[PDB]
C-alpha cells in the first residue's frame, strides 16, 4: 500500500520500492535490493511504501548521509516511523558515552582475549554435527554459536539459553504469539533481576562492567544498562545468524570457492571481508533535522531516508562485477558495518565470529551441500535473512581434528 | 615500513604497516589498545588521537577540515602535533615514523 505522494516530491524520482516485500525474492535478497542500482534508477529516490521515505541507492550518497548526523539524525532510524535500546536511537555528543562503555565489552581486546573461546565454541558445535551428514545450519550452528558467546560474555548459565532464544526470535524472527514489544518486556524482566543482583554484589562479566560503569561523569542508571544490555545481546544475534546463513548458503553452492579456502585457509581473512561486501544485509537509516537540499534533491525536515548499508558494497561504481564473489579482490569496498559514528560496535567480534566460522567448519566438513529439494527461503527488512539452511555432507567425507 | 608507537607510560611497540593502511587500523589490529579506532575510520570519533613527532610533521600530509573538526573533540591534550592516526596512510615515506600515544582517547 502507497502512502500519497507529498507535493514536495518529485514525479520522477518515485520507485515503489518495499523493503519489506521486494519483487523477485526469489533471486535472493541482496539480488532483489539491487533493482534499485540499475542504469535507469536515480542516485536517490521515494519509494511510496512503507509510510514514504527516501532510498539513497549508491554508496557515495550512504556514505556521505552517514558522516553528517547534524542533517540525517539516528532519532528515527527503522522505517516505518512506528524499540528503545541504546544507543541506537542516540546522535553524538551523547551516544559516545554509550560507545566508551560497550567497549569495554565488545572492543577489540575482549575479542583478541576471547578468541580461543570462541574457537572452542565453534569446534564443539561443529563437532557434534558432523556425524550426522545434516543440519539445519541457522537452527543448529548460526543461532547457538553467537547466544553461547553472549552468555560467556555475560556470565549467564547455559540452562538460560533456550528462553533468550525463544524471546530474541519473538523479537527478530516472529513466530507470531508474542507482539515485540510483549517479546521486549520479557527481555527486559529477565534482565532487571540480573543486572540488580550484580550492582549489588559485582563480578566481572559484561553485565557487571556495564551496570556498574559510568555515563556523563556519574553512575550508570540501572534502566541504561538494561537498553544497551539488550542491544549488545540482539545486535549480535539477529545480524550474525542471518550472516553466517548467507555465507553457508554461498560456499554450499559453490565448490572452487569452498576448495579456495580449504587448500588456501591463509584466505579466510580476505574471504570473510568479501563476504561481508556480497551478503550484506542491514538497512536503516536517517531523519532529516531540517529542510536541507542533497544532491539535487530538496529534502524536507522530518522526512525519513533509508540508507541502506547494504547497497555501498553492491554499487558497481565501488566494486566492478558487485554480484560476482572475488576472494582476490584487491580493494573490497562495502559499509556492511555501516558507516561513521555509529558503525557496528560488534565489528572486532563480528569478524573473529565469521573467520573462526569458517577455519573450523572447512577443516571438519569440507564438502557439504543443500538439502536435496530445499529451496532456501529468503526475508527482507531491517535486517534481511535465512528462514533456514538445511545442509547434507558424507560423513566420510569428514575428519574430527 | 615501519612505525613506532610509544604510549604515555613509555611502553614502545613496532609494527611492519603495508603501503595504504592506516596507523589506526594497524594500531587496532596488532594490539596498541590505546589506539581505540571506534568509528572505524571516517574521522567521525576522536579515539584515534595521536602526536606526531616533529621530525615526521612535513612528510606526513594535513589533516582535512572534517579531521580538524574532529580533533576539537579530542579528549587529551589537544596539541599542534595532533592528528588523527586513521587519517594517517602508511607509505614508504613515512618509514620509522613516531607517534605518541596519549593518556585517554574516551
Ligand atoms: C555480521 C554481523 C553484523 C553486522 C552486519 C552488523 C551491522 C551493524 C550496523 C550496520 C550497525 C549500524 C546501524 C546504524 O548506523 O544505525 C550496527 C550497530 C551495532 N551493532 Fe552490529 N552488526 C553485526 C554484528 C554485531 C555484533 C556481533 C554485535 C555484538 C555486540 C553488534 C552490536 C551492535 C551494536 C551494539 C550496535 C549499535 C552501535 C551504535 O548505534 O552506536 N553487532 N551493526
Ligand atoms: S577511528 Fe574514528 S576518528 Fe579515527
Amino acid at each position: 500500500n502507497l502512502a500519497p505522494l507529498p507535493p514536495h516530491v518529485p514525479e520522477h524520482l518515485v520507485f515503489d520500492f518495499d523493503m519489506y516485500n521486494p519483487s523477485n525474492l526469489s533471486a535472493g535478497v541482496q539480488e532483489a535490493w539491487a533493482v534499485l542500482q540499475e542504469s535507469n534508477v536515480p542516485d536517490l529516490v521515494w519509494t511510496r511504501c512503507n509510510g514514504g521515505h527516501w532510498i539513497a541507492t549508491r554508496g557515495q550518497l550512504i556514505r556521505e548521509a552517514y558522516e553528517d548526523y547534524r542533517h540525517f539524525s539516528s532519532e528515527c532510524p527503522f522505517i516505518p516511523r512506528e524499540y528503545d535500546f541504546i544507543p541506537t536511537s542516540m546522535d553524538p555528543p551523547e551516544q559516545r558515552q554509550f560507545r566508551a562503555l560497550a567497549n569495554q565489552v565488545v572492543g577489540m581486546p575482549v575479542v583478541d582475549c576471547l578468541e580461543n573461546c570462541i574457537q572452542e565454541l565453534a569446534c564443539s558445535l561443529i563437532e557434534s554435527l558432523r556425524p550426522q551428514g545434516q543440519c539445519n545450519f541457522t537452527e543448529d550452528y548460526a543461532e547457538p554459536f553467537p547466544i553461547r558467546i553472549f552468555m560467556l560474555l555475560a556470565g549467564l548459565p547455559e540452562e538460560d539459553i533456550p528462553h533468550l532464544k525463544y524471546l530474541t526470535d519473538q523479537m527478530t524472527r516472529p513466530d507470531g504469539s508474542m507482539t515485540f514489544a510483549e517479546a521486549k518486556e520479557a527481555l527486559y524482566d529477565y534482565l532487571i533481576p540480573i543486572i540488580e543482583q550484580r550492582r549489588q554484589k559485582p563480578g566481572t562479566d559484561a553485565i557487571s562492567i556495564v551496570a556498574n560503569g559510568q555515563v556523563n561523569g556519574r553512575p550508570i542508571t540501572s534502566d541504561e544498562a538494561k537498553r544497551m544490555c539488550g542491544l549488545l545481546l540482539v545486535g549480535g544475534l539477529d545480524t550474525v545468524v542471518n550472516f553466517l546463513s548467507f555465507s553457508m548458503e554461498f560456499l554450499a553452492k559453490s565448490p572452487e570457492h569452498r576448495q579456495e579456502l580449504i587448500e588456501r585457509p591463509e584466505r579466510i581473512p580476505a574471504a570473510c571481508e568479501e563476504l561481508l561486501r556480497r551478503f550484506s544485509l542491514v538497512a536503516d537509516g536517517r531523519i532529516l533535522t531540517s529542510d536541507y537540499e542533497f544532491h539535487g534533491v530538496q529534502l524536507k525536515k522530518g522526512d525519513q531516508i533509508l540508507l541502506p548499508q547494504m547497497l555501498s558494497g553492491l554499487d558497481e561504481r565501488e566494486n566492478a562485477a558487485p554480484m560476482h564473489v572475488d576472494f582476490s579482490r584487491q580493494k573490497v569496498s562495502h559499509t556492511t558495518f555501516g558507516h561513521g559514528s555509529h558503525l557496528c560496535l560488534g565489528q572486532h567480534l563480528a569478524r573473529r565470529e565469521i573467520i573462526v566460522t569458517l577455519k573450523e567448519w572447512l577443516t571438519r566438513i569440507p564438502d557439504f551441500s543443500i538439502a536435496p529439494g530445499a529451496q532456501i527461503q529468503h526475508k527482507s527488512g531491517i535486517v534481511s535473512g535465512v528462514q533456514a539452511l538445511p545442509l547434507v555432507w558424507d560423513p566420510a567425507t569428514t575428519k574430527a581434528v | 615500513s615501519k612505525v613506532v608507537y610509544v604510549s604515555h607510560d613509555g611502553t614502545r611497540r613496532e609494527l611492519d604497516v603495508a603501503d595504504g593502511v592506516s596507523l589506526m587500523q594497524a594500531a587496532v589490529s596488532n594490539g596498541i589498545y590505546d589506539i581505540v579506532g571506534d568509528c572505524g575510520g571516517s574521522a567521525s570519533c576522536a579515539t584515534c588521537h595521536v602526536y606526531v613527532n616533529e621530525a615526521f610533521t612535513d612528510k606526513v600530509p594535513a589533516a582535512n577540515e572534517r579531521e580538524i573538526g574532529m580533533l576539537e573533540c579530542v579528549t587529551a591534550e589537544l596539541k599542534p602535533n595532533s592528528r588523527l592516526c586513521c587519517q594517517i596512510i602508511m607509505t614508504p615515506e613515512l618509514d620509522g615514523i613516531v607517534v605518541d600515544v596519549p593518556d585517554r582517547q574516551w
